[PDB]
């Protein structure tokens, strides 16, 4: 059943009738791996290592948001409360790495440190930093413009406004280096160059009848992003 | 000019009703246009937004001829003319 | 006078892209005209060495970096230094220098912040015979000689580790902070434990050569 | 916000380091690290 | 008919002259425009899988997996059985130590397991479920067992059957988590005793656990043909009409 | 040329208070400047399509060469001096100045009352002294001088300083 | 290489300081080499597009 | 699901057609068909300035149509016969001409209203069992039909 | 038939009722054709009837003026703001027939 | 043949053919097969349309 | 200036050499060639075709097949015979185009609008009042379009 | 909020606000909202049948959210997101703004006394367990098919 | 502010409040009939006593 | 569940709706009781149409 040479993981995949929608301006790793309804906004950069599973419910993702590298954005299914239980994540949200995120809203400019577990149920509002190595416990509410920590996450202190700007320029900082990853690239990919013939590649089993291409009239499409299939 | 040169003062003064009336119902609009966050209205084709470049060039030009138009309106008037003389001939 | 060079390196840089580009949509519309669907291989585009413009990862030969790693950018590796699976070091913003005998585990995170106050690096600096577990996030640290930290450790901008010092597991060593030489320290806002002996020194120095000595056998049995 | 280098290579900063000293020993179970740059 | 003809003749022109020609030139000319480049740029390779990694006498014994996700990596002695899900991200180092694997067992995504010693096994029992970002080391868990997200398991952690560990909570070394317990903290304390609904929760989480493992092997296991009948699929789905709904 | 270069200033100002200005009230105060400035051009637009309709010609100097009547000299002037006192604020049209100066950046507020009003002045001297008029100015006059009471006598009812400074 | 070298013989507190001034130093080399390629970037179009600008502009006006 | 791009590429290869006839276009000025038609200069640079400004319109048509296929063949089908008459109605030489040739006109822009597209695949998935009313078609025939029929008689 | 000032009103429901390719469209054919016929009607085809003509557009024109300067301001629909621009520019268009056919 | 890590003999035969292919409607006008289908589709359409090919082909 | 040669595979390319951007003549005024027929039947056309009309439909039926190709790009859900059917229809199309073409081709030149190997006895003085063009078309190719600049 | 160091995060359930509704097909439905936000938010994030909201709310400037009507608001756009509010609320809820009463009687379906639009609610602390009924609301445009 | 502005917007305001948003078939017929029957009066009206 | 939309399953059930979605009580009878109608029940639906005619 394994045991293949070359890797078959791809980065974006949908399940059946579930398909991701990314943003313009939006760099996704190719390390990282988005699976199912997975909506992303515009200039939205989810780095390497992280994954994104909208399979038991809907994940959505606002425009200037930074995703760090070992994450893990999941759903739940149900709450017991009886709200939806997909993945809301606001506008200028900064997720550190080696965080966790299960079926919980987030609202804009929102700061979660590195290591963080934000559970399921759980409402943090706009304006809120949780300090790096903390725990939400299930279906609780961070105030707005608040600083919390511990594994109990506890109450600290109010943010002042300048701690909300430089936060928002924190988040306004990221989309030039993911620029610069993007340049990185190249919209023709040339890994398929490099493979030996198979005795299936010039021999297939069975014939499928002429359809629509899926990259029809795709010169007059611009490549915007060069990671696209 | 061309209703000052008929001599015609109430239709211009009719015409400059109409065109503040209808100027201030353009740019009425342009208030409307301001948005807490950028609006994402692009369709998506392979995961990702379908940004067209064919039109985008027809944008491009029709913009370079809205912005510069004036200075070549010359040539247009030109032909314009050329053409409407015809008319009687 | 080397603006001069930089113009004729960028341009030369130019060149080759539009050639590589003009190469590729012209082995595509082969493609299409040959019946041929080869280059609509979906295949992965994950780059084990990613370099940035002038940033280019330099190592040497007697590194090991597992073909699940990822160093983008300014990456300096000294000799016998091995990067677990899956580890991402990103030094696009500034570089991350690493020492000689270093062992980075698995799940290890990388990175540097934009700015910091005066006469703080702001480039990430590891030192020599130092064990960083799996799972660590590391930003903009200097990190001495003979350091172990345990897994499922966070150290922010601006920490400073002495020579010989000990990090427990899943810890976080808070922003600016200088942790001093030969101690132990654990919690998450970490408080100090007691001063380490001669026997846990040793045992740490022993585990670092053995898992140095694992990875070297590993990348060996992947060649 | 600024984004400026304060590291600058014209000169050096005039500084001195007597001025808040370090703690390095001597810490106890439940005080925080001492800071480590402390130069004024 | 002579049209027909023409149309005929330049198709095989183009399938056998226009084709080859244009995709010779085009090699050429990516080959020569990335040496232009370097070495300020990279090129595309060939990503190697390591689900299946043998070192030394270390042969993985891991067909029984109802799933394995193709960016995991398992190297070494690691022996799994029927209905085991290896999530994506997830590394096993049984070159460090063997790891045993039951029946039903998921492990979630980017999950880490390798023995901290060079001489100790990790066993996890049947029925076990293991949360995304965990960390485990030298551990027997036994059956029926429940780890959440962002949990760490140490070096000698005995977990009876039926043991919940909570979500974010580190299990300090040497620590025997006794049956129908949950405990919960940055130092791992009893916190509870289970209470039947909530066995029935994590029994249904579980399930569908199970579940969404088999629908991702499904999923992940496509070959290239298939892939790109789904793009094409997907496309036309999003070119589809009422009418032609109703029709299929 | 001289109408098409005071006709160009107005997109750069509006595309700045729209764009620079950090009050929220300041997307109202742009449209309030653009249409009263704009009313104002097109008096000036009338009265230039008048001249140059009439005497076929670009250049201040053939207007020696050609005589208006006593209605066309009217007409122009009262153009002028309208459209003209739209821009530089004559007393019944001065609330989109105020407007704009409560709600626009301060940089751009230096440039609007500095430099930007007295372009008003100097086209209107020049279309002034290229043509013979032969009307009272009392009533001119008299509107630059209510514009002067009523501006001075609203200053002592301001507790905003950059209303006050408008006003001046 | 500070970095590389041995720096047992010293105390910590000396080590750390002369890392901390060995990464400074290159950082700053880092740092001139960057802003000379981004210069560099700024001049080329310039020197390519000023002409043919001015040739469009000229060609339209007079 | 056809596609109707080749379809509009077939018009406009048609239309760009029509322009080369009238680019080598000779003869007199003068009145054909019974004195129904006309052919003079200014009619006939009408009927060049419609014809480039369809084809126009139809290349950003085409386009267009690649992003989203919301559209069917018959309704580009009424487009082809629009952009084939109007020019026509621009050469009438009589009042009753140019009336015969307006019906026919806008019988075809009837046509092109009745074929536009009713119902949509979105993700409103609420309005299942249960019945919604729209009324927007019908109230475009109904208003397009009605002052057809006054102007007509008028 | 060209659903001028007067009788506009349905052109509004027509706008509302269409798709955006089908505005495009009518838009070019509507001012390319039906309105440069109707202007060549009194400037060129029956200019011998313009001293009865003139009187009835001048009527026309400020009936239209006085009946749109308040009803284009109390829309509040895309389809709705597209038609009122094209009927504003066709009473502007008929001033500027009233000033050619002087 | 690799050269510099590019194969330049890769192929992979596309799937994704029309059902219509090798049809023999589809072969050469003239042909005898192409005969043979030509005649099968002619009378096919004769018996679904006869009054319909009575007038246009007998009046053409 | 010099026009193609009529009777002859490249005359149809005198449709594009022009004296005046006129699309017809006025009510009155003469041809710019000796009229052959003036009021010419549908025979009379087609008794007057040539290697000029040969050679605008060889033309056509040259240029037929990459635009036959273009508008055959647009196909999506289509088996081979109906693919095959619709680059015949357009082809077809393309022929017909080049017949009416060179069918006009003939009428003009039973005309006289067009070269047709006469010249007129008198030639009609022309006073070259407004010039823009004389100096620009010869330093140009466009002096291939004009004849008599 | 009030808060002092060292306390724990209160509980989503205590701080939610409780909305029953009748639908339009004559059954009973119970929604979550909370403070600060407006009813067609709530009602949208919970997949509420019955509302059109061809406008979505409106402008984003001068919104009628704000406790303070802004004389140069422009009001409700398209009046699409009626509901009904049952009778103590309903008095509680005040006279309407003359905009958006315009935009009330002006709708092509018939309405009540008790109308009243949805993204012109502010939801607070005493609509707890508020009544409300949503009988269906007219389509407007062709793009609302779409 | 009054006198310049609010006068032709209460203007406005006082015009719509006597127009229907929705246009109804009796209405637009009425319209129609309207327009044809007192355009000719009017014109009638300015030939004879006018 | 492949071909339904975003419909899921649940333990014990298929699902008949998208997530948070309200369940319609008159399509359970109609799955539960296929020709089934032990007596006309008048529900709120039933009286409104009623009250509608
Ligand atoms: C593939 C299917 C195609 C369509 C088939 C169904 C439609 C059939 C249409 C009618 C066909 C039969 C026509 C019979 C009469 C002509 C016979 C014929 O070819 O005669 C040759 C003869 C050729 O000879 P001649 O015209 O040069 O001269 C007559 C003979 N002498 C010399 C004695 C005077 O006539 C013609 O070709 C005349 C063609 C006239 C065309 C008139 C078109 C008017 C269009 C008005 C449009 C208004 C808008
Ligand atoms: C705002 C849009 C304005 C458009 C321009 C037209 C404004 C109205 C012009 C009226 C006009 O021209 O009336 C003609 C009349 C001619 O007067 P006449 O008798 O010939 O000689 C004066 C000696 N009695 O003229 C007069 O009697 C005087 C005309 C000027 C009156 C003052 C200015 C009015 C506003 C301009
Ligand atoms: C105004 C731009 C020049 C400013 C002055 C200047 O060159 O400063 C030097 C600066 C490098 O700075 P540094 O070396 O740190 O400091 C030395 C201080 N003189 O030098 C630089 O930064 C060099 C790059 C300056 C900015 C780009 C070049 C701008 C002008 C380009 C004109 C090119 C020609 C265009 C017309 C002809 C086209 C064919
Ligand atoms: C009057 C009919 C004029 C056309 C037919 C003339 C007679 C003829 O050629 O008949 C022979 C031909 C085939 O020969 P047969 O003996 O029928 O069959 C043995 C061959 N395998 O038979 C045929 O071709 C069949 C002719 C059928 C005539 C039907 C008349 C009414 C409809 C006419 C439609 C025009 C097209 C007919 C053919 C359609 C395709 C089958
Ligand atoms: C490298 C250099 C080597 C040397 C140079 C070599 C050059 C070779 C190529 C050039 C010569 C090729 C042959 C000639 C060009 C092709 C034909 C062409 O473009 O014709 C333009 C057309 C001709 O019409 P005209 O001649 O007036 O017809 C009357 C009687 N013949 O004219 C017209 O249609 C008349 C104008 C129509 C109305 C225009 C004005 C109104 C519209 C203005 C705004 C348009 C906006 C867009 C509208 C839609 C169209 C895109
Ligand atoms: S949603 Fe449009 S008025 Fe409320």
């Amino acid at each position: 059943k394994y045991g293949e040479n070359i890797s078959k993981h791809r980065s974006l995949m949908s399940l059946y009738d579930l398909h991701p929608q990314i943003g313009y301006q939006s760099y996704i790793a190719p390390n990282s791996t988005v699976i199912g309804e997975v909506t992303i906004g515009n200039e939205t950069t989810v780095w390497y290592n992280s994954v994104i599973r909208g399979d038991v419910n809907a994940v959505q993702i606002g425009n200037n948001v930074s995703i760090g590298e070992n994450v893990v954005i999941h759903t739940a299914g149900s709450l017991p409360t009886g709200q939806p239980a997909s993945v809301d994540i606001g506008h200028y949200v900064i997720i550190g790495s080696k965080s966790t995120i299960y079926s919980c809203t987030i609202q804009d400019e929102v700061v979660i440190g590195q290591g963080c577990v934000i559970l399921e149920g759980a409402r943090i509002e706009k304006g809120a930093m949780i300090a790096a190595n903390s725990v939400v416990p299930p279906g609780r509410l961070i105030p707005a413009g608040t600083l919390w920590a511990g594994n109990p996450c506890t109450f600290v202190r109010n943010l002042t406004k300048s701690e909300l700007a430089t936060n928002i320029d924190h988040a306004k900082k990221q989309l030039h280096l993911a620029q610069q990853h993007r340049y990185e690239y190249l919209p023709y990919n040339s890994a398929y160059l490099q493979k030996s013939n198979s005795e299936e590649d010039l021999n297939p089993t069975k014939y499928d009848d002429v359809t629509i291409n899926y990259n029809f009239g795709d010169e007059e499409r611009a490549q915007e992003n060069p990671l696209k299939y | 000019l061309y209703s000052s040169f008929k001599s015609q003062y109430l239709l211009i003064l009719f015409m400059t009703i109409l065109n503040i009336f209808g100027m201030y119902f353009y740019i009425q609009n342009l208030r409307f246009v301001v948005k807490k966050n950028k609006s994402s209205i692009l369709n998506y084709k392979n995961y990702y937004v379908n940004i067209n470049y064919s039109i985008t060039l027809n944008i491009i030009l029709l913009n370079f001829f809205n912005f510069f138009g004036i200075l070549f309106l010359s040539d247009l008037i030109i032909i314009l003319n050329y053409i409407s003389s015809y008319i009687y001939i | 006078m080397k603006l001069f060079q930089a113009m004729w390196t960028r341009t030369i840089y130019s060149i080759g892209r539009m050639v590589r580009e003009t190469g590729l949509a012209l082995d595509r519309y082969g493609c299409k005209l040959e019946q041929d669907i080869s280059c609509y291989e979906p295949l992965s585009r994950h780059r084990n060495i990613l370099p940035i413009y002038d940033l280019v990862p330099t190592f040497y030969h007697s590194t090991f970096i597992a073909p699940n790693s990822s160093l983008i950018g300014a990456v300096y590796l000294g000799q016998n230094t091995v990067v677990g699976y899956g580890s991402t070091l990103r030094g696009d913003n500034h570089a991350i220098r690493v020492g000689h005998n270093t062992v980075i585990g698995d799940k290890v995170a990388i990175s540097n912040v934009a700015t910091l106050a005066a006469g703080i690096p702001v480039s990430t600096n590891i030192g020599n015979h130092v064990n960083i577990g799996a799972g660590c996030v590391l930003q903009s640290c200097v990190v001495d000689d003979n350091v172990t930290v345990g897994h499922n450790t966070v150290i922010l901008e601006g920490s400073v580790l002495e020579r010989g010092s000990v990090i427990a597991p899943n810890s976080l060593v808070p922003a600016g902070r200088l942790i001093p030489s030969g101690q132990l320290w654990a919690g998450s806002p970490v408080r100090y434990v007691r001063d380490l002996k001669e026997e846990e020194i040793k045992l740490n120095l022993e585990q670092t050569e053995q898992n140095l000595s694992i990875g070297k056998t590993h990348k060996s049995s992947l060649i | 916000r600024q984004n400026f280098a304060k590291n600058i290579t014209t000169t050096d900063i005039p500084k001195d380091s007597h001025h808040f000293a370090a703690k390095r020993s001597g810490f106890t179970q439940t005080e925080q690290a001492p800071f480590a740059y402390n130069d004024v | 008919m002579l049209r027909l003809r023409l149309f005929d003749a330049y198709e095989k022109i183009s399938m056998t002259f226009l084709g080859p020609l244009y995709r010779r030139i085009g090699k050429s000319l990516a080959q020569t425009g990335l040496n232009i480049q370097q070495p300020y740029t990279s090129d595309d390779r060939l990503v190697p899988s390591l689900r299946n990694i043998r070192v030394t006498n270390k042969i993985p014994s891991i067909n029984d997996s109802e799933f394995i996700a193709p960016n995991s990596v398992v190297i070494g002695d690691v022996i799994t059985k029927e209905g085991s899900s290896i999530w994506y991200g997830a590394t096993l180092r049984g070159e460090l130590g063997p790891i045993e694997i039951g029946k039903q067992t998921v492990i979630q995504d980017l999950v880490n397991i390798q023995s901290g010693k060079q001489n100790q096994k990790t066993q996890i029992g049947d029925n076990v479920f293991i949360g995304p970002n965990s960390y485990i080391q030298s551990s027997k868990i036994n059956d029926n067992s429940f780890v959440g997200m962002g949990s760490t398991v140490s070096t000698g952690c005995n977990l009876a059957s039926n043991a919940v560990v909570a979500a974010g909570s580190v299990v300090p070394e040497n620590t025997q988590v006794p049956s129908n317990q949950i405990w919960a903290g940055s130092p791992a304390q009893y916190l509870r005793d289970i209470t039947p609904e909530e066995r029935q929760v994590l029994q249904e989480h579980h399930q569908e656990c199970v579940q969404l493992a088999r629908i991702h092997a499904e999923e992940t296991e496509k070959s290239f043909r298939e892939v790109l009948n789904d793009f094409d699929r997907i496309t036309a789905e999003a070119e589809y009409d009422h009418e032609s709904l109703a029709l299929q | 040329l001289f109408f098409m270069c005071y006709e160009l200033l107005l997109i750069p100002s509006f595309l700045i208070v729209y764009f620079v200005s950090p009050s929220r009230r300041a997307i109202q105060a742009s449209l309030y400047f653009v249409i009263w400035t704009q009313l104002g051009s097109l008096l000036v637009l009338i009265a230039i399509s008048y001249i140059i309709s009439i005497t076929n010609t670009y250049e201040f100097n053939d207007l020696k060469y050609f005589n208006f009547t006593n209605s066309e000299s009217t007409i122009i002037i009262f153009l002028i001096f309208l459209g003209f006192g739209f821009k530089a604020p004559i007393w019944p049209f001065h609330y989109w100045l105020t407007k704009t100066h409560v709600e626009a950046p301060s940089g751009f507020s230096i440039y609007l009352s500095g430099f930007l009003v007295k372009t008003a002045l100097y086209g209107f001297y020049k279309f002034n002294t290229s043509i013979f008029i032969d009307i009272d100015s009392s009533i001119f006059i008299a509107i630059c001088i209510m514009g002067v009471v009523d501006s001075s006598l609203k200053m002592w009812g301001q507790t905003d300083l950059k209303k006050l400074v408008a006003y001046g | 290489n500070v970095l590389l070298s041995n720096r047992k013989n010293l105390t910590p507190q000396e080590s750390v300081q002369k890392v901390i001034n060995y990464a400074l130093l290159q950082d700053a080399k880092q740092r001139s080499r960057t802003l000379r390629h981004i210069k560099a970037s700024w001049v080329i179009p310039a020197l390519l597009f000023t002409y043919p600008a001015w040739y469009l502009a000229k060609g339209a006006v007079n | 699901k056809q596609n109707p791009s080749f379809i509009i590429r077939l018009n406009l290869l048609l239309n760009s057609l029509m322009v080369l006839y009238l680019i080598t276009f000779n003869g007199y000025s003068s009145t054909f068909w019974w004195s129904h038609f006309k052919l003079n200069n200014y009619s006939l640079y009408m009927y060049l300035l419609v014809i480039i400004f369809n084809n126009y319109f139809l290349y950003i048509t085409e386009k267009h149509i690649k992003i989203l296929n919301n559209y069917s063949i018959d309704y580009f089908f009424s487009i082809i016969n629009i952009t084939l008459f109007i020019p026509m109605i621009f050469l009438s030489n009589t009042l009753f001409t140019f009336f015969f040739l307006i019906e026919l006109v806008s019988c075809a822009i009837f046509y092109k209203f009745i074929v536009s597209k009713i119902s949509f695949k979105n993700s409103n998935y609420k309005d299942n069992y249960f019945s919604i009313f729209s009324k927007n078609y019908l109230n475009v025939l109904f208003y397009q039909y009605w002052s057809s029929f006054f102007s007509s008689v008028m | 038939k060209l659903g001028i000032a007067p009788i506009q009103l349905y052109k509004i429901e027509i706008y509302k009722g269409l798709p955006f390719l089908s505005i495009f469209f009518y838009t070019t054919f509507y001012f390319l054709i039906f309105f440069l016929f109707f202007s060549l009607l009194f400037i060129y085809y029956l200019s011998a009837l313009n001293n009865f003509f003139w009187i009835i557009l001048l009527i026309i024109s400020i009936i239209g003026i006085f009946y749109i300067i308040s009803i284009i301001f109390d829309i509040n629909l895309f389809k709705a703001f597209l038609a009122y621009s094209t009927i504003i520019n066709s009473i502007s268009f008929i001033l500027l027939i009233i000033a050619i056919i002087f | 043949f690799f050269v510099d890590k590019y194969n330049f003999s890769r192929r992979v035969v596309d799937h994704r053919q029309p059902y219509d292919l090798n049809f023999s409607i589809n072969n050469p006008v003239g042909s005898r097969v192409w005969f043979k289908a030509w005649k099968q589709k002619a009378i096919g359409n004769f018996l679904n349309l006869v009054g319909v090919h009575y007038a246009f082909y007998g009046a053409g | 200036s010099q026009t193609f040669a009529h009777d002859s595979f490249l005359g149809g390319l005198n449709l594009f050499k022009r004296r005046d951007p006129r699309f017809v003549l006025d009510q009155g005024e003469r041809p710019p060639y000796p009229i052959i027929n003036s009021n010419s039947s549908f025979v009379d056309v087609l008794s007057n075709f040539n290697k000029a009309d040969f050679g605008l439909v060889l033309f056509s039926a040259a240029i037929g097949f990459p635009l036959s190709r273009w508008v055959l790009k647009g196909l999506t859900f289509s088996s081979l015979n109906y693919r095959r059917g619709l680059f015949s229809s357009v082809y077809g199309g393309v022929i017909l185009w080049g017949l009416v073409l060179g069918f006009n081709n003939s009428y003009y030149r039973l005309n006289g609008f067009v070269d047709n190997g006469l010249v007129w006895k008198r030639k009609e003085r022309k006073l070259n009042k407004y010039d823009f063009t004389s100096e620009f078309e010869d330093n140009s190719f466009f002096k291939k379009l004009r004849i008599r600049d | 909020h009030h808060h002092h160091a060292g306390d724990q995060a209160d509980r989503v359930a205590d701080k939610i606000i409780w909305i029953n509704i009748q639908n339009r097909i004559g059954q009973f439905e119970r929604i979550s909202a909370f403070e600060g936000e407006s009813l067609l938010e709530a009602l949208q994030r919970n997949k509420v049948a019955g509302i059109v909201a061809t406008c979505e709310g409106g402008e984003d400037i001068n919104t009628m959210l704000e406790k303070p009507i802004d004389p140069v608001t422009y009001g409700p756009f398209c009046s699409s997101c009626q509901v009904v509010v049952s009778n103590p609320w309903r008095n509680k809820m005040g006279n309407l703004h003359y905009l958006e009463e315009r935009n009330l009687v002006r709708s092509s379906y018939p309405t009540t006394e008790n109308s009243r639009l949805a993204c012109c609610i502010l939801v607070e602390k005493w609509m707890n367990e508020m009544i409300i009924s949503i009988p269906q609301n007219p389509n407007s445009v062709y793009e609302d098919n779409m | 502010e009054y006198l310049t502005k609010k006068t032709i917007d209460s203007f406005i305001f006082n015009n719509n409040r006597f127009n229907f948003i929705n246009l109804v078939e009796s209405k637009y017929f009425l319209q129609i009939l309207t327009l044809i029957l007192y355009l000719f009066f009017i014109t009638i009206f300015i030939l004879f006593y006018i | 569940v492949k071909g339904k939309g975003s419909i899921r399953k649940g333990i014990h059930g298929e699902g008949f709706g998208a997530p948070s979605h309200a369940h319609d009580a008159l399509i359970h009878q109609i799955k539960q009781s296929k020709d089934t109608m032990d007596y006309q029940n008048i529900t709120n639906e039933v009286a409104q149409n009623f009250a509608n005619h």
